[PDB]
């Protein structure tokens, strides 16, 4: 999430922070800089892990024409979820 | 699709700038006019060309 | 459309036409701002067979 | 009775009075001038505002730009502004007067008109819509509201 | 099965148009207009 | 052969340096009423100084097609300047004023940036 | 050099010059010509002013976009001075006012203000202090101004010892208050003059070649700590100033006697304006002050700056106050030393 | 012209450049009930020329 | 098919020409465009009290630019590049790199709304639907500066005005 | 026919062949080619000896009167000897036929002006100077149309560059608006967009 | 809204904000992306 240099300069989710002695950050004086602090590593990271009955499961993000590409993940692994390359949900073969 | 829709053209006679306003304002009447085909003659189908 | 009919007549009498039956301002008479949702056919070229590229 | 006051009150008249008789110049140079147009046609009625439609750029209060600014036409733009009387504002109406829009990296187009005049208010799109500028002009009205001359002038 | 639906005119069309010029006839002949102006001024000289 | 070819109006450079000298004594009879018609702050010596610098830097041609156009365009800016179509931004741009003296020996350039 | 400050590009407005400056007194005659001679070169300038915003729009199209910040400032509080410089590298005090207010003398705004900046920046880690002062600056002047100045200068010599002190002699230019001051005395019958322009002895230096100087300043490691005297080519006498002045504008020269007593009350007379005053006291004490000669100063050429004659810049300034064949006459000069 | 300007923006999203026809055929379908608004439009819009 | 627009000869009769006699010095001809204007003054005029009223829009209309989130709050935005390519304007310009999970994310997005056209291209050359113009046209700013958006100036519009968003997105997918 | 391809006009095709063969023969003296697309549309190709003549005839032949000239235009081709193509662009309303002529011409070649035969001309010569730096004997008034006033170089050239050498601000130091080698906060990206596979066979050239 | 409300996601501003141009809550545009280049640092230490 959002923290703080010790300036006390917000970093961005980008990791982007004027350091000590960069002139550049006199823009903000006066006024502010501008962050989004809806970190959406933190927020995907939040989200549950599907477990499904298949080796192979498709993704299109939900809602359809709505969401992404429709993509199919293998689930072969046992050592690690299959991953969404599109909206990074999740997803957990049961039992095998 | 201009030669499936009925209008007339407007034409002056002293060529100066009167006889060109009148044009342009008949010409207006006439677009009316082709709206009006339009309307009715819409066909269906898809509105860009079949070929990705 | 919220005129007196004395108002209605003084200005179809000035403009020597029924202004009346073709306001310029819209009332009721326009299409409602929500919808049906569409569904749009597809063109000539959806087919499953004889329908090479190289043909069209 | 302070000083304070009065000139507080004072303040307020003369930025009431500025504000709501705000009479503009617009450079019409392209597209953006239609819209420009269509504010003051009936939807809109900027003249309900105070902001006359045709006035003379002598009696000119703000100058909107309402298109593209080419190299040669520039000087004729910053001729304009040096003769309008103050107080005088600038808008900047529409991408190409903005930054240069669709023409920023044409040889022959100046890349924003801040190059060549100050600019106050910059309302953006490609056109902004009629409504779009009239917001900007009814922000105009507003900065004109929070300035602050005699305030200033009583404590120097 | 949905059928196909998109804007398109309604059954039998629209209703007619009006595009012609129609600038109506007012008013008096110039005969009847300059005898009430006449008539007018020779009241008024009375 | 592929050097005959078609002339623009001198057929050589005689002909030629004829034009140029009726060019050059057209610009520098024009620049006393060009700074009293623009109001410039430089001097007419200043003008005709800068009028002879612009004839010099083209004084290595020898091809009169070449010449000829260099007249042909010398006279189209000579009539924007006496027909009054510039204006004073127009023709003060012949003297770069706002423009800072780039350095010319090679070590003022090493010390600046990367270009030769 | 912090990477942000290396200076890349070819010098123009789009360039990085590396230099952060923050330009005290911007919104003025020689603040104006200071900051477009920085933002041409691509500088970050931070402009603190005391006025409305409207007065310092002229300023904005002098840098690239994000080159010019304003930032409010009071001349009395030490927090708005130290907002302002705390990401600067050089400072550039131009605070000054010819007449005295009722919330500023020249106490505050030549010795208070500028030892305030100073001792700031100094805190601030701030490398380079530039601190315009006056040619004739001198504690035994008659002119309260000019003695302020030198106040002034030996505080900000203590408080920041390694700052750049220019002292310009008056300057003229479009904005200017000296060849424009002889314009509009024309605007009254009368022409007065101490003695009759005689016995004082003028070297103006034109608005460029003063900015010229402190820009150079700033990029010169030498000028650091230095005091330099900006001075223009020829000296003249005033009244033969005042009667080339007229000439070029095409104006009719009538001079007249006075002595100071006589010339203090039409200084005090308009003295009484709640605005800007068209003369006072203390500028006729400054405009009859004889420019001091100080040959252990560096000068305009120690920075490589050639002087520009007053000749050759007179018409631009004067040109608008001509009523609608350029003999001109040029005035005659003092010989040089 | 207001009214022609809103046929523009409920086609393609703006009033005036609209970037609507394209090599190909158009970059949308009309949206429903848009046809009924231009007929609208169209059965008033001569009184509107004969008023000029 | 063409019509004459001028060509009628005027009649040469008593009747006629003194009705064009009338006109001439009697002004009927003007007096008729004086009705015309005095029936206007009795008509209600046109204008919408703005800001209190609105001028009429539709979902398709392209206003200010905002980036958008799946419903999880991961970003839509996948740096394939292809709004920046596509932008005639070249007002797009974006980074990106491996994000700590390894997710291909943007790390710039910058739009010059001053080199926007606002001609939508962008949401149609986006295949996530990550890239919109919004329904928002009142954002005229003081500075130049303050149009020069960058990734978090349009992650904060697509956060401000998603409620919106979707709705008039819900309301066209289907005819694109 | 097929929906989605465009229908073919062998008639038009004809015609127009026939046409050309007949303008062909009546001026070799200038005609150096003669084609026509696959499109219909006729292209005299001629000798740069030819613009009066060819045109003259054109407008005035009982068979052809092609009395409107809809446009003239230059393209800039640097590999070519004679890098200028001049395009003239003609109506005939008679016949209700267009037609292209076409001819070329190097940067220090003056081209015939054809204002005698088109007054429409006038105005097209003085843009493709500007805009090409392509010179016209004869010429009522030429110069500049489009460009600043002193403005240096051709633009339309395809070597000179899209944001050309200089560009304009105000100074507030002389007072005026000044012209400066051009710098830009950002550049124009170039893209290279170019498949490396055909996409056209019929159009492949010996190797 | 009132009849249809809009769909709730947890990162949507429950504050709308009016334009904040003009005011200490304006937005300042800055580069988002991290130095490209690191420089060397030379030693904190003398040679010998
Ligand atoms: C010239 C003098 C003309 C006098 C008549 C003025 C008048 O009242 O006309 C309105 C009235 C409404 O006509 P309308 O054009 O159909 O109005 C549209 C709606 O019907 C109107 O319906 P509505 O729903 O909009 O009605 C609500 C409206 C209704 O308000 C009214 O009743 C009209 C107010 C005008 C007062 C006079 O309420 C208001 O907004 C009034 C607020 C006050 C506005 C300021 C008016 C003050 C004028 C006097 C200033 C003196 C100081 O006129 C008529 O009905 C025709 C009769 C005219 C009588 C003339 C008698 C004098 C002989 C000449
Ligand atoms: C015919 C000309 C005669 C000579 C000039 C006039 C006489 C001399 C000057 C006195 C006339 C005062 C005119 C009325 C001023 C009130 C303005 C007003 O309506 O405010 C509405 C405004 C309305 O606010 P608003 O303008 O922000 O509203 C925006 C638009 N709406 C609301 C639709 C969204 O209210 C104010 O905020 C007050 C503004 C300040 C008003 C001036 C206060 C000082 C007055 C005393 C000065 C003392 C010196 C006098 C000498
Ligand atoms: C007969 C019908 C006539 C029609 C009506 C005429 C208008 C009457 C209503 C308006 C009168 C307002 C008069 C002020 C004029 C506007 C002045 C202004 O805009 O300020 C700019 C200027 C700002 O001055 P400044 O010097 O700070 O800023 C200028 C900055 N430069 C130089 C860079 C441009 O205001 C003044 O100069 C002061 C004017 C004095 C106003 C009177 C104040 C009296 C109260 C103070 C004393 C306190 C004790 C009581
Ligand atoms: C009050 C003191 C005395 C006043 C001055 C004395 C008279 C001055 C000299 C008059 C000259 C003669 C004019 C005669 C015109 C008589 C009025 C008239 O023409 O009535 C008919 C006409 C409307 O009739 P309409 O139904 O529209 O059409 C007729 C059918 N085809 O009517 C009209 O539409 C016109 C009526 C309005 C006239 C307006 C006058 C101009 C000023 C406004
Ligand atoms: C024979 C031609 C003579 C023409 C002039 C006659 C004349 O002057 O009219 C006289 C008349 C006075 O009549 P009086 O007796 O006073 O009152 C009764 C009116 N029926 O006066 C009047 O009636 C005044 C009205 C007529 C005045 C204008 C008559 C001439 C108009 C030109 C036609
Ligand atoms: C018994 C016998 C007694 C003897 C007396 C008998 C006399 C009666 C018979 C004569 C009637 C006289 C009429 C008086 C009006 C003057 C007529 C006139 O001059 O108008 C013609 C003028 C030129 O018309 P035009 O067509 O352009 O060219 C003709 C020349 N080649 O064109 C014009 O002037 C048109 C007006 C130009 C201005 C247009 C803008 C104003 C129009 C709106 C005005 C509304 C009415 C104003 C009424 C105000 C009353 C207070
Ligand atoms: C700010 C607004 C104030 C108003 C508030 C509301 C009240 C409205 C009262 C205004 C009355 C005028 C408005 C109506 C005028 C429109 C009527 C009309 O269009 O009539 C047109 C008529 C026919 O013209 P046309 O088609 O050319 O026919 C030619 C051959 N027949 O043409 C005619 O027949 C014209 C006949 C009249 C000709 C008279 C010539 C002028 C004589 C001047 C006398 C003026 C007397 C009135 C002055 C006021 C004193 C009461
Ligand atoms: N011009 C000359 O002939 C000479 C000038 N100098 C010195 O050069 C410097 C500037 O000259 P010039 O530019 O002509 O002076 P100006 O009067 O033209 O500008 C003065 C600047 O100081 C600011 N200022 C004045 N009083 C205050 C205050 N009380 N608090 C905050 N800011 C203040 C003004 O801001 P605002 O606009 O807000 O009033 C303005 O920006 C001065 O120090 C002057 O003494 C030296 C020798 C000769
Ligand atoms: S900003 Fe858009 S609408 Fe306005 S002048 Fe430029 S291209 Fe035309
Ligand atoms: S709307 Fe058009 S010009 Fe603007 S960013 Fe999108 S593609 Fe580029
Ligand atoms: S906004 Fe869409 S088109 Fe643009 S880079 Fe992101 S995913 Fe690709
Ligand atoms: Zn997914």
């Amino acid at each position: 999430g959002v923290r703080t240099s010790p300036t006390g300069e917000k970093v961005t989710h980008t990791g982007q922070v004027y350091d000590d002695g960069d002139y550049r950050k006199v823009r903000f004086v006066g006024r502010q800089k501008e962050v989004n602090e809806n970190f959406a590593i933190d927020l995907i990271a939040e989200q549950p892990v599907s477990q499904v009955g298949s080796r192979v499961i498709s993704c299109d993000g939900g809602g359809g024409a709505l969401g992404h590409p429709r993509v199919y993940i293998n689930l072969d692994k046992e050592t690690k979820t299959g991953t969404c390359g599109y909206c990074g949900l999740q997803f957990r073969q049961q039992h095998h | 699709v201009y030669d499936q829709v009925e209008f007339d053209v407007p034409i002056g006679s002293r060529g100066d700038c009167y006889d060109r306003y009148l044009c342009r304002v008949e010409e207006m009447r006439q677009s009316i006019r082709i709206i009006s085909q339009c309307l009715n003659k819409m066909p269906p189908g898809e509105i860009k060309v079949d070929d990705a | 459309a919220s005129a007196t009919r004395f108002i209605q007549w003084l200005r179809n009498w000035a403009s020597g036409r029924d202004l009346q039956a073709k306001l310029q301002l819209r009332y009721q008479e326009i299409s409602k701002r929500t919808q049906p949702p569409p569904k749009l056919p597809v063109g000539p070229s959806h087919k499953l067979s004889n329908n090479y590229y190289c043909t069209r | 009775s302070r000083g304070e006051y009065v000139v507080a009150k004072l303040d307020d008249l003369i930025n009431w009075a500025r504000r709501s008789s705000l009479w503009p110049m617009t450079f019409g140079l392209a597209c953006c001038a239609v819209e420009m147009m269509h504010m003051a046609a009936p939807r809109y009625d900027m003249d309900r505002f105070g902001v006359v439609f045709r006035a003379s750029p002598r009696q000119s209060d703000v100058m909107i730009v309402a298109g593209t600014l080419t190299n040669k036409m520039a000087p004729a733009l910053r001729k304009v502004y040096d003769q309008m009387p103050e107080p005088r504002y600038v808008v900047s109406m529409g991408s190409c007067a903005n930054g240069g829009g669709y023409y920023h990296y044409s040889y022959s187009v100046v890349r924003g008109c801040d190059r060549i005049v100050p600019v106050d208010i910059y309302v953006p799109g490609c056109p902004p819509t009629a409504e779009a500028l009239l917001y900007g002009i009814l922000q105009l009205q507003k900065k004109i509201k929070r300035e602050k001359r005699l305030r200033i002038w009583y404590r120097r | 099965a949905s059928k196909v639906k998109q804007d398109m005119p309604p059954v039998g069309g629209y209703g007619p148009i009006d595009y012609k010029r129609n600038l109506p006839r007012r008013g008096l002949s110039g005969y009847s207009m300059f005898a009430v102006g006449i008539g007018a001024l020779l009241f008024g000289y009375w | 052969a592929s050097t005959s070819v078609k002339p623009i109006f001198s057929r050589d450079m005689n002909e030629a340096k004829r034009r140029v000298r009726e060019l050059y004594r057209a610009w520098y009879r024009e620049v006393p009423n060009t700074v009293h018609l623009f109001q410039l702050d430089i001097s007419v010596k200043q003008g005709r100084d800068k009028v002879r610098e612009m004839f010099k830097k083209n004084a290595h041609i020898t091809d009169p097609r070449v010449v000829d156009l260099l007249v042909i365009k010398g006279k189209m800016e000579l009539e924007e300047t006496i027909k009054v179509w510039k204006q004073r931004t127009h023709v003060m741009r012949f003297f770069h004023e706002t423009e800072a003296p780039r350095p010319k020996d090679f070590l003022s350039k090493f010390y600046v940036g990367h270009d030769p | 050099l912090h990477h942000a400050v290396i200076p890349h590009g070819k010098g123009g407005r789009s360039s990085v010059s590396g230099i952060v400056a923050t330009v005290f007194g911007a919104t003025g005659f020689l603040g104006r010509y200071v900051v477009n001679h920085l933002g041409r070169m691509g500088s970050q300038v931070i402009v603190p002013h005391r006025c409305e915003p409207y007065d310092t729009m002229h300023l904005r199209p002098m840098g690239d976009l994000g080159q010019i910040i304003f930032m409010d400032w009071n001349g009395r509080d030490k927090d708005s001075i130290r907002r302002a410089v705390e990401h600067s590298s050089v400072v550039i005090n131009l605070v000054g006012r010819e007449w005295e207010t009722q919330n500023f003398d020249f106490e505050d705004v030549f010795v208070k203000i500028p030892q305030a900046i100073a001792q700031v920046s100094k805190e601030a880690g701030v490398e380079k202090f530039i601190h315009i002062s006056h040619l004739n600056a001198d504690i035994k002047s008659s002119s309260k101004y000019l003695r302020s100045k030198a106040v002034g200068e030996k505080e900000v010599r203590e408080t920041f010892p390694e700052a750049t002190i220019i002292k310009p002699a008056e300057i003229f230019g479009r904005e200017d208050r000296f060849l424009n001051y002889f314009a509009n005395i024309r605007w009254f019958g009368g022409v007065p003059l101490i003695s009759l322009g005689k016995k004082t002895v003028k070297q103006p230096v034109y608005i460029v070649d003063v900015t010229k100087g402190i820009i150079n300043a700033i990029k010169d490691p030498d000028a650091r700590g230095k005091t330099f005297a900006f001075v223009g080519p020829s000296r003249y006498l005033l009244f033969d100033l005042v009667q080339y002045v007229f000439a070029v504008a095409h104006r009719p020269f009538l001079p007249y006697p006075l002595p100071h007593f006589a010339y203090r009350w039409i200084g005090r007379l308009f003295e009484i304006s709640p605005f800007e005053p068209w003369t006072t006291r203390d500028k006729v004490e400054r405009i009859h002050t004889t420019d001091k000669i100080l040959p252990h100063l560096p000068g305009l050429e120690d920075l490589g700056v050639e002087a520009t004659p007053l000749e050759l810049k007179a018409i631009e300034v004067l040109r608008r106050h001509r009523t609608y064949i350029e003999d001109v006459q040029p005035a005659k000069t003092i010989p040089t030393s | 012209r207001e009214k022609m300007f809103e046929f523009y923006e409920r086609v393609s999203g703006a009033r005036m450049h609209a970037a609507y026809v394209r090599p190909g055929g158009v970059h949308q379908d009309l949206p429903l009930g848009l046809m009924d608004d231009i007929y609208e439009f169209s059965k008033n819009f001569s009184l509107r020329i004969d008023e000029l | 098919t063409y019509k004459y627009v001028n060509l009628r000869e005027p009649s040469m009769d008593m009747k006629s020409v003194t009705d064009r006699a009338a006109q001439t010095l009697l002004w009927t001809e003007l007096i008729r465009g004086l009705g015309m204007t005095l029936s206007y003054l009795f008509r209600e005029p046109a204008t919408i009290n703005y800001p209190f009223e609105k001028g009429p829009l539709s979902p398709r209309f392209r206003g200010e630019h905002a980036l958008r989130r799946y419903p999880s709050g991961e970003e839509r935005c996948i740096a394939c590049k292809l709004c920046e390519a596509v932008c005639p304007a070249q007002a797009i310009t974006i980074e990106a790199e491996p994000r700590a999970d390894g997710s291909r994310r943007t790390t710039r997005y910058d739009i010059d709304m001053t080199k926007c056209i606002y001609c939508g291209f962008c949401q149609e050359a986006c295949p996530v639907d990550a890239i919109v113009e919004g329904p928002n046209f009142e954002f005229s700013t003081e500075t130049h500066e303050e149009l020069l958006y960058n990734k978090e100036k349009l992650l904060n519009n697509g956060d401000k005005w998603e409620a919106e968003i979707a709705a008039n997105i819900q309301a066209d997918y289907l005819y694109r | 026919t097929r929906p989605t391809v465009r229908p073919r006009n062998d008639v038009a095709h004809k015609q127009l062949s026939a046409f050309g063969e007949y303008v062909a023969e009546i001026l070799p003296k200038y005609v150096q080619q003669v084609q026509v697309s696959c499109f219909n549309e006729l292209e005299i190709c001629i000798h740069p000896d030819g613009v009066i003549p060819v045109l003259t005839f054109l407008r005035d032949h009982s068979n052809a009167q092609f009395k409107s000239l809809a446009d003239l235009t230059a393209v800039d081709i640097p590999t070519r000897q004679n890098r200028f193509e001049i395009v003239y662009n003609l109506l005939s309303l008679r016949f209700n036929s267009r037609i292209r002529v076409k001819t070329y011409t190097d940067e220090l070649t003056p081209i015939e002006s054809s204002v005698p035969v088109y007054k429409a001309a006038n105005w097209y010569e003085r843009e493709i100077w500007d805009m090409f730096g392509v010179f016209f004997a004869n010429h009522p008034d030429l110069r500049r149309i489009l460009t600043d006033y002193g403005f240096e170089g051709h633009p339309f050239r395809k070597d000179f560059p899209l944001s050309g050498y200089v560009e304009l601000r105000y100074d507030d130091e002389v007072k005026r608006v000044v012209a400066e080698p051009v710098e830009l906060a950002q550049e124009f990206r170039k893209f290279d967009l170019n498949s490396p596979w055909e996409a056209f066979p019929a159009y492949r050239q010996p190797p | 809204p009132t009849v249809k409300p809009p769909t709730a996601r947890k990162f949507i501003w429950t504050n709308h904000k009016f334009n904040l141009s003009g005011t200490p809550q304006q937005y300042v545009p800055y580069s988002t992306t991290r130095k490209k280049i690191q420089e060397w640092v030379p030693p904190s230490t003398p040679y010998k």
